């Protein structure tokens, strides 16, 4: 009911094999030149990968800027609200983005300046033509 | 087993069943109540048990009943019936009894037997036994046929039957206790050397026989899980099937490298999108940075939008070296699942050449059994005796297997030289014709009841006809005849003056350069007290070595032997003898075997006797006068002694009853 | 334990 284990008979594999003469050099030729060009292609590829690792020589490292550690606080300077201004024109919503900008406000402050101010820094407007880009 | 089933399982015989034949001749107590069937099947086993455990003498009715117990012994005609039946199919009372009633005063019918091959000497025998006039001619001027002993000195080898395939249910167990015969095991243990002289390493031996034994349940599984029997309205073949299932064995090696190197080329590539990315990333963080610094360039005091711009830039440069440096792990990971891959390649080939050779000394081993080409074998049913093989370890006699035919042949009306002809078979009777075999000018005429022909298959085969019948054999017996598969296997017997093997090895393989080759000389055997080694040659190779001249033959033998041993080891044989079975015109082959296109079915055919038509016109159907016996024709045990053994034991009992009646049947 | 029986066809 069961073939011997590591003994592979399929049905399809058998009437495929023996439906001619020399079928079976014809398969076996087939598959030896599927694994020649596959090789081939092997060797293309990990050529190209080896150029492409060789560009990348030197990491990021000389372009890698060291983090500002500023504290979160509550008070919004005018400073501090005219960066977000900006922020909002560049980023639109992307909150994560301008509370890095603005470095020392969190998120959540970020978007209690967008309800707060969004009177007087006319937000709406300055949303809709971050849209437009 | 053991007891009274242990009899009947020694008679080859279901302990607790009533067979076929029983049937036949106990129709009353078959379709009786099964009481009485037990009643009957213990008086059958308990009989069976008496002859068995004492066969060197004739067990008679009488002592039978004297030894059965109540309520057994109470229906005496039951006791009768049975031991006669029993006597009569050679269950009992066969081979070399002392007779306690010596035999009858005379004879009734007359029964001419073809051949004294142990089939013949058999039948002849009981035949006797059963008070017949028996008269045997063998062409040969010896006893045996193919049970056939080389003596010269002290040296003594078999160039035929060599061995008993096991005690278990073998009626060569009974025939040895009444003859003297050194039995002794083989050990089953084979070192095989490549062609150079070095042995296979144990390693190879294991892998290589087990992968033996795996494509092999392979095609049974093709055969009888898949009904693959039939390929282009040609029968397939036991070798065919080991080619296909091979082919795919190597077909399935080349998938699995495809699949592996593919899975290889699918992840690097995933490497090389990713690296690109990260190139890309790297340029656009080099552009940011110079503008970065740029824009830190400006001194304070600066206004907002400069601020900003500081600001912005430096939050952009932190969050794309935050990308690159998580597509970084990304590549690591990449990198050493690539590692693994190329570090776990699956098997490089299916076989080397050192594997197929050793794997083709397989094949030509169970050629060698087979005494045929696999080529050849059927692959539905060459296996078919399998079911009923012996129980306990294969053995070999050391004083030769002749002694039995002769032992048989004791008593017996046999005449040498005499090479049967012409059989002429009537409504009333039958006349063989035969001539002397040293001067075939001179001619012999026997007349008889009935022939019993045991001429091997061979023999029969031949074209043109070396026996002639008249009349012909129906189309039904030919067409059977030339369906079977008559085989073809040889031995060497090398005789030295000093043992230079392993004496503790019985036998040990040469591996085949080729795969042709497979099958010359490929097995030795040191199973004589004295120095003799035997070489086997098998398959393709058999029939080959046929044209090859004794001289050269022992030389192949001599050089594999001096690979294996060293030129300074091995000594000319003082004695040499070459088989050549084929040749032989009296056996014409080694033994019969299910040719592809054939089935066990055949053997049978073979063992139906032959009804002439009546003389006269509208007269009454005759009796049967046309008998077969031997190896060729025994369903269950075809190609060995104890068949054509037991193939004498049931056409003696045929002929008996047909012409002295059969008075157990009331 | 020998592979095949030794003179069976099996
Ligand atoms: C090399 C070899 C090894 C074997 N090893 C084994 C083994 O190890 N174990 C086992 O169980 N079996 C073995 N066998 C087979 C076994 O020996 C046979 O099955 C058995 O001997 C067949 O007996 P038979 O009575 O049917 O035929 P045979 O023994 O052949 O007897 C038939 C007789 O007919 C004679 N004859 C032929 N033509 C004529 C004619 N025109 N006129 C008159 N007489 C004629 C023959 O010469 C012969 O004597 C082996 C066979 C061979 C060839
Ligand atoms: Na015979
Ligand atoms: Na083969």
């Amino acid at each position: 009911r069961k073939p011997p284990k590591g003994m592979f008979l399929s049905q399809e594999d058998v009437e495929a094999v023996s439906a001619n003469a020399t079928a079976a050099t014809t398969v076996l030729r087939q598959l030896d030149m599927e694994l020649v060009s596959v090789k081939r292609q092997i060797q293309n590829i990990k050529q190209t990968n080896s150029a492409l690792k060789e560009k990348l020589d030197g990491g990021i490292e000389p372009y890698r800027l060291p983090e500002v550690i500023q504290k979160c606080n509550a008070r919004w300077t005018t400073e501090e609200q005219l960066l977000a201004v900006q922020a909002i024109r560049k980023y639109g919503r992307d909150f994560q983005a301008i509370s890095d900008v603005i470095g020392n406000k969190s998120v959540v402050q970020v978007k209690n300046f967008f309800v707060n101010y969004r009177r007087r820094f006319n937000i709406d407007e300055v949303l809709q033509e971050w849209e437009a880009e | 087993p053991s007891g009274v089933e242990g009899a009947a399982f020694q008679s080859r015989l279901p302990h607790d069943r009533m067979t076929s034949q029983e049937a036949a001749c106990f129709p009353d107590i078959i379709s009786g109540p099964q009481q009485t069937q037990k009643v009957f099947l213990f008086i059958r086993n308990r009989t069976l048990q008496l002859w068995l455990d004492n066969p060197k003498i004739q067990l008679t009715f009488e002592a039978t009943l004297q030894q059965l117990e109540a309520p057994y012994n109470s229906d005496t005609v039951l006791v009768h019936r049975v031991h006669s039946y029993l006597e009569r199919h050679g269950l009992i009372n066969f081979g070399i009894y002392k007779r306690i009633k010596p035999l009858p005063t005379k004879k009734t019918g007359k029964v001419i037997i073809i051949g004294s091959g142990v089939s013949g000497l058999a039948a002849a025998r009981q035949l006797q036994s059963f008070g017949m006039d028996v008269t045997l001619l063998e062409a040969r001027d010896r006893v045996g046929g193919r049970v056939a002993t080389f003596r010269k000195g002290n040296y003594v080898a078999d160039l035929g039957a060599m061995v008993v395939t096991g005690l278990g249910g073998n009626p060569m167990a009974v025939v040895s206790k009444q003859v003297n015969m050194e039995l002794a095991k083989i050990k089953q243990k084979c070192p095989l050397y490549e062609a150079n002289g070095q042995a296979v390493p144990k390693e190879k031996d294991e892998m290589v026989e087990q992968e033996f034994n795996r494509l092999l349940e392979a095609t049974s599984y093709l055969s009888h899980q898949l009904d693959f029997n039939v390929l282009n309205n040609k029968p397939v073949s036991l070798g065919q099937a080991l080619e296909v299932v091979i082919q795919l064995q190597e077909k399935h090696v080349k998938d699995e490298q495809i699949e592996h190197w593919k899975k290889i080329v699918k992840t690097q590539e995933e490497l090389k999108e990713l690296l690109n990315k990260m190139v890309n990333l790297k340029e656009k963080i080099k552009e940011l940075h110079q503008q970065y610094k740029e824009a830190s360039e400006v001194k304070p005091p600066r206004d907002i939008t400069a601020e900003f711009l500081v600001k912005s830039k430096h939050r952009d440069l932190t969050a794309l070296c935050k990308e690159y440096d998580e597509l970084a792990e990304t590549q690591g990971k990449l990198e050493e699942k690539l590692q693994e891959l190329e570090a776990n390649p699956p098997s490089d080939v299916y076989l080397s050449s050192r594997d197929r050779q050793i794997l083709d000394w397989h094949f030509a081993n169970l050629e060698f059994a087979n005494a045929t080409p696999l080529s050849t074998l059927s692959l539905k049913h060459w296996d078919q005796d399998d079911d009923f093989e012996f129980t306990g370890s294969h053995l070999t006699v050391r004083n030769g297997y002749s002694c039995v035919p002769v032992a048989l042949a004791e008593g017996l009306d046999i005449k040498l030289n005499t090479a049967v002809r012409q059989v002429r078979y009537t409504a009333s009777g039958c006349e063989v014709i035969a001539v002397n075999t040293r001067s075939t000018s001179q001619t012999f005429i026997y007349k008889c009841d009935a022939v019993l022909c045991t001429l091997p298959l061979g023999v029969l085969k031949q074209q043109p006809p070396a026996v002639q019948f008249v009349p012909p054999l129906p189309e039904w017996k030919t067409s059977a005849v030339q369906r079977m598969g008559f085989g073809n296997l040889n031995k060497v017997v090398l005789c030295f003056d000093r043992v230079f093997w392993d004496p503790s090895v019985n036998l040990f393989g040469h591996v085949g350069s080729t795969t042709a080759s497979r099958g010359e000389l490929f097995l030795f055997w040191n199973l004589y007290k004295a120095p003799i080694l035997l070489a086997l040659v098998a398959g393709e190779a058999a029939g080959i070595m046929e044209n090859i001249s004794d001289d050269v033959i022992v030389g192949r033998c001599l050089a594999i032997l001096k690979g294996i041993f060293g030129s300074s080891a091995v000594p000319q044989p003082k004695e040499t003898v070459v088989s050549r079975w084929r040749a032989d015109p009296w056996a014409r082959g080694s033994y019969s075997y299910v040719a592809a296109g054939s089935s066990g079915n055949d053997y049978d055919l073979m063992a139906q006797p032959i009804t002439p038509g009546p003389s006269i016109p509208g007269a009454p159907q005759p009796i049967p006068r046309l008998f077969f016996a031997g190896e060729h024709t025994i369903r269950n045990y075809p190609a060995t002694v104890h068949g054509a053994l037991l193939s004498g034991l049931r056409e003696a009992g045929r002929i008996a009853d047909q012409f002295l009646g059969a008075m157990y049947t009331l | 334990x020998x592979x095949x029986a030794l003179l069976a066809a099996x």
